[PDB]
RNA sequence: UAUGGAAGUUUGAGGACAGGUCUGUGAUGCCCUUAGACGUUCUGGGCCGCACGCGCGCUACACUGACGGAGCCAGCGAGUCUAACCUUGGCCGAGAGGUCUUGGUAAUCUUGUGAAACUCCGUCGUGCUGGGGAUAGAGCAUUGUAAUUAUUGCUCUUCAACGAGGAAUUCCUAGUAAGCGCAAGUCAUCAGCUUGCGUUGAUUACGUCCCUGCCCUUUGUA
């Protein structure tokens, strides 16, 4: 019954401690986000890391990875409306790293300030 | 895999500008430049249309000289060449297609960094 | 503050003999009138006292009659840069300073074009209202340097790697550059367990007089150890020296297990 | 519990006059994370006696 | 004269000049520099730039606590005329903000400025932890011609050191220190600025010359 630390989205998610802290420490999903989404998951918030089996599980990562239809109006999500295609992406571990990592990528080549600021600053 | 403005490609990449073209851009650009009724002719229109046809046969356009870092980069003058003064003389930096949604002033740099070696 | 950089150059040829002229009547006269200058032309003195007394090396008193003058705690500074230079050093100030609260860190060039530190002693560091002119900020400020700089010499000369000064003239200490870090400072070092064990023996070390310390705590030392504030130590003439020793061991048996995480 | 101290902890510690929020982790036991639902349910089920109500400090019974 | 007294510390606490005025004159003299070198003006940039040393601050290292509800408690203020300030109310939108009408040139309307700390009841449990939000990105807003070198506001994400601070030093004797917010001035936007205002509200002497710095006596002599 009791589980503890977890290793998906290969991120060491830790047990024993409070829902919602828990999926925080997953990069590009912060406190508001795994509170929005541990309602979304229809469980408690006061339940702990220890519960959470394999299909409550797969409910949370079901819902965040298409937010815009499990009910989350497109004002939460982290990084909306891209610049590539305009869609609404939520940003997740190392979708998040590389996605961000890849803009100063992106201003580099059209020559833009903030990559060269960042070009010349290191 | 060209120049997606925001799901936008080639044939209204060139011609949505000023109209609607502000419409799918981001915050500063919307009711932002629902603004901008600027003096965009200036010496601008005139060389911007002489000057990208002052490329015959795969050649730069000719590089306009002007006062200007505000404006943001308009789809008319994608390909374009345009030397952008920055307290010093007219700094031509060229125009390319994937520069839209961001300023004339980011290109051209006013301050040299501190070059410690 | 009270120090001055901008003046040194401008002096004339007489003038750093002049501004001399007063300072060997001020050991025994320590009010000298302009004449009292003349001995040790006509055009030769006040010019240098224009300088002197409206670029502040001198000061004055005004009266009718000839007057008195008694050597001016800045007047001091450019006769000690003066024989500074003379001994050799001093090429010219650096870029980096270098201001601490009672001494005065300047990068500074000697010859050959060796940037290194020049240490001015004076105290209290801001020119202060509450001073009798001519003695707390000169001659107090002044015995002191040789006191401190005949320690580190003989302290150098025991060996320890330390700073060796360099040159001492008129309250100007000058010393190496000392590259490192200080540990007030610390970033990162990956090898303590020597570095310690360096550290609790560089302590018998400064104990091998039979003296402790005091100052072991942070912010003194740098990985080179480059060690410094030296002045504080004690005896074992001392009588309380033994409270001293755990005072100094475990404050740097404290710091370890905050930043770099070790225990002896 | 973690395996066995909801039993082995309800039979344990009602041994002092006096339990509260964080005299319970001072014997090592769970933190005041679930012990202080433990002190609600004891608290209810006869056991301890509320002589508080209330939140961070909780003046509490014995067994009585 | 401790007593009584609102108050027994001055009740208490404050409010002629080598000063400025030839750059004030709508009084009154002397000496200096002149034309490809006297100016007007447009646009852009900077006044933010950073190995640094020095100094004023703000916020932190929490469990006398962080967060979520709920209670709802002041004073100082100040506001639109030859024009659009303060804004109630009514909608819209998470929010920022936007819209439609109103009152107040003001003890009246904003506004009882329904402020914050605070209080109660909950979770959190000693873990760089949920303290902390450094820095940076996305989107959405407002001002202003213009915010790019990030104005400021909002939403999400990213979570830096800091585990109580060395020698040194600043300030303070009662509704005061400290903590808390508010108004006004600068002002198209903009406090972390300043000057006032009230709310919660200590400890510790009530003296001394150890230092510090200042006042004031006596002393020696050109």
């Amino acid at each position: 019954s009791f589980q503890h630390i977890l290793r998906l989205l290969n991120t060491n998610v830790d047990g024993n401690i409070k829902i919602v802290y828990a999926l925080t420490t997953i990069k590009g999903v912060g406190r508001r986000y795994s509170n929005l989404v541990c309602k979304k998951a229809d469980v408690d918030l006061h339940k702990r890391a220890g519960e959470l089996t394999q299909e409550e599980l797969e409910r949370i990562v079901q819902i965040m990875q298409n937010p815009t239809h499990y009910k989350i109006p497109a004002w939460f999500l982290n990084r909306q409306n891209d610049i590539t295609d305009g869609k609404d992406y939520h940003t997740l571990a190392n979708n998040v790293e590389s996605k961000l990592r890849d803009d100063l990528e992106r201003l580099k080549k059209i020559r833009a300030h903030r990559g060269i600021r960042h070009f010349w600053g290191l | 895999k060209t120049h997606s403005y925001r799901g936008v490609d080639l044939e209204k990449l060139l011609e949505m500008s000023t109209e609607d073209f502000v419409k799918l851009a981001p915050a500063r650009v919307r009711r932002r430049f629902a603004r901008g009724m600027t003096s965009k002719p200036a010496g601008f229109m005139k060389k911007l249309r002489a000057a990208k046809l002052a490329a015959p046969e795969n050649e730069k356009p000719a590089p306009v000289r002007t006062h200007m870092r505000n404006m943001i980069i308009v789809p008319e003058m994608i390909g374009s060449v345009v030397g952008i003064y920055n307290g010093k003389a007219f700094n031509q930096v060229e125009i390319r297609p994937e520069m839209l949604g961001h300023y004339l002033g980011e290109f051209s740099i006013t301050y040299t960094p501190v070059r410690h070696g | 503050m009270k120090l001055d950089t901008s003046h040194m150059r401008y002096l004339t040829t007489d003038d750093f003999r002049v501004l001399q002229a007063v300072e060997q009547g001020s050991r025994s006269h320590e009010v000298v009138p302009t004449p009292l200058i003349h001995q040790i032309s006509q055009s030769g003195t006040n010019r240098a006292i224009s300088d002197l007394a409206k670029l502040s090396l001198i000061s004055k008193m005004r009266n009718v009659k000839y007057d008195g003058y008694r050597l001016t705690y800045n007047g001091i500074d450019y006769l000690a840069l003066k024989t500074m230079l003379n001994r050799d050093t001093v090429y010219s100030v650096g870029n980096t300073i270098g201001v601490g609260k009672e001494s005065d860190i300047y990068k500074v060039s000697d010859k050959n074009g060796n940037p290194r530190v020049m240490k001015i002693h004076r105290l209290g560091r801001t020119y202060l209202k509450k001073s009798n002119q001519g003695a707390n900020w000169m001659h107090l400020s002044r015995l002191a340097a040789n006191k401190e700089y005949q320690f580190m010499s003989m302290l150098y000369s025991k060996g320890f790697k330390v700073p060796e000064p360099f040159d001492n003239s008129r309250h100007i200490v000058v010393m190496e550059l000392i590259e490192g870090y200080p540990m007030r400072r610390l970033r990162k070092h990956k090898n303590i367990p020597k570095l310690y064990s360096d550290l609790m023996c560089f302590i018998v070390d400064l104990a091998n007089s039979g003296l402790i310390h005091c100052d072991f705590n942070e912010f003194n030392i740098m990985i080179k150890f480059v060690v410094i504030d030296f002045p504080q130590c004690i005896s074992i003439q001392h009588q309380d020296a033994d409270y001293y020793f755990q005072r100094d061991v475990d404050c740097i048996r404290r710091f370890f297990k905050k930043k770099l995480k070790y225990e002896p | 519990l973690d395996q066995e101290k909801y039993d082995r902890i309800l039979k344990e510690v009602p041994t002092y006059r006096y339990v509260s929020v964080s005299v319970l982790v001072d014997r090592l036991k769970i933190g005041g994370s679930l012990a202080r639902i433990a002190l609600r349910h004891l608290e209810k089920e006869g056991i301890i006696k509320p002589i508080s109500k209330h939140s961070k400090q909780a003046i509490y019974t014995r067994a009585t």
